[PDB]
């Protein structure tokens, strides 16, 4: 019968100690992440069922009128949310982040939906005194704000330890290493890591803005880093050198045409610039003259910094003492009227925030066969039962 | 065990 | 609840993260 099932659901539902273990255990900190492979598409059903039962959960819990359960709930599981994201390292951070970015996601746009459907429909008002729901209006706000910082936050921990990822590998894939033969982390490696990203969002049935803000940031942070590796290189800075600099920069820009995102160019504007300086031709003033006006985004300081550290090669004339002398003069000039490049280091605009919220018009009773949780199966099953009966 | 109020959550069913 | 967000600091604290 109903009434039966509404009081196992309660009892069920007050006993918090027993949830709350399950949920932060077994679901939040014992997720599985499909190990299949970030290109590998699923259906959002196993990409957000995590945040799909904790909606059921908190659902029926606010059916009982039980706030303070869900305060407690929802205490526990934004901090071990944010705590589980912290905690990501090695293989599986690009996979687990976006997981998670996903399942936040899910449960943000949902805790929206509450509160709209709680200010705009009277029915809402029927079973409960009028500060009960007072209570209940300034719960669902205050979780929808402390949702929104849960979303930003997990958002700025991940892509922070994705440019630690991409440090190291970067320096020596796009200033140290050599593609071209006539002229250890590779560009491939590059390559693959921005392939991955792109293909984990695309199969967790992520929004795109999100894609090209990330992809944005890490580009701009590579511009960066590696512009503050070529400028201090001494013994290093060559035609040759440039050659394969533009050729490597030059993939990052084609892997950017392909994969739909039209400003990359504008986020490897220092190296492409830098590549551009140490091919032309630097012999005259008016070379010097066309430079000015092809690195349109470098200061006069740092283009003395890379044209004094030019390295000449075999039979090779040197960049004339009158061409320094000159430079070193439009640097005078243009200094009365730093040459590193400081990266941004975040915290950064939630590009989440920045699209419109997931809409709530159903929600799937799922529980996957592989995992364990008891009670909360146990309060699915009976929710899933009283709808079938409806 | 109080009355239920309205369910938030439209939950939909499922079979395999 | 009521979670503060992520500072520069916070940050910095995770970029040193073993």
């Amino acid at each position: 019968n109903a009434t039966q099932i509404n009081e196992e659901l309660y009892r069920l539902l007050e006993d918090t100690e027993i949830l709350n273990q399950e949920i932060t255990e077994g679901l939040l900190k014992g997720f599985e992440v499909p190990d299949a492979g970030v290109a590998i598409q699923l259906s959002k059903r196993d990409v957000v069922y995590p945040a799909r039962i904790l909606i059921i959960v908190l659902s029926e819990m606010w059916r009982f009128g039980l706030t303070k359960q869900s305060e407690s709930f929802l205490a526990q599981v934004l901090t071990t949310i944010q705590k589980v994201v912290t905690q990501l390292k090695g293989n599986d951070l690009i996979p687990s982040g976006v997981f998670w970015l996903a399942n936040v996601r899910e449960l943000y746009s949902f805790v929206v939906f509450a509160l709209n459907s709680i200010l705009t429909e009277e029915t809402f008002k029927n079973g409960m005194t009028d500060e009960e729901y007072k209570e209940y209006v300034s719960l669902v706000t205050e979780l929808k704000d402390d949702f929104e910082a849960l979303s930003y936050n997990i958002y700025n921990i991940w892509l922070k330890k994705l440019q630690k990822q991409l440090q190291k590998k970067a320096i020596n894939a796009v200033v140290i290493s050599e593609s071209l033969p006539g002229f250890e982390y590779t560009m491939d490696d590059i390559l693959t890591f921005f392939n991955s990203i792109y293909w984990c969002m695309k199969s967790f049935h992520i929004e795109n803005e999100v894609f090209h803000a990330v992809v944005t940031t890490l580009l701009n942070y590579v511009d960066a880093i590696c512009f503050n590796e070529l400028i201090m290189k001494r013994n290093f800075l060559s035609w040759k050198r440039g050659l394969q600099l533009n050729y490597n920069v030059t993939r990052l820009e084609e892997w950017c045409k392909t994969h739909g995102l039209t400003d990359g160019t504008e986020c490897l504007q220092h190296l492409i610039q830098t590549a551009k300086l140490l091919q032309v031709r630097k012999y005259t003033i008016e070379d010097i003259d066309i430079l000015r006006g092809i690195c349109y985004s470098l200061t006069p300081a740092q283009l003395q910094k890379l044209i004094s550290q030019y390295q000449v090669a075999d039979y090779e004339s040197p960049i004339p003492q009158e061409i320094l002398r000159y430079v070193a003069d439009i640097v005078k000039k243009e200094a009365a009227l730093s040459i590193f490049i400081t990266p941004e280091t975040g915290p950064f605009t939630d590009p989440f925030s920045l699209i419109k919220t997931r809409k709530f018009d159903q929600v799937e009773a799922y529980i996957p066969a592989w995992l364990s949780l008891p009670s909360t199966k146990r309060i699915v099953d009976l929710v899933a039962q009283q709808v079938v009966q409806d | 065990i109080p009355c239920p109020k309205t369910r938030l959550a439209r939950v939909s069913v499922l079979d395999l």
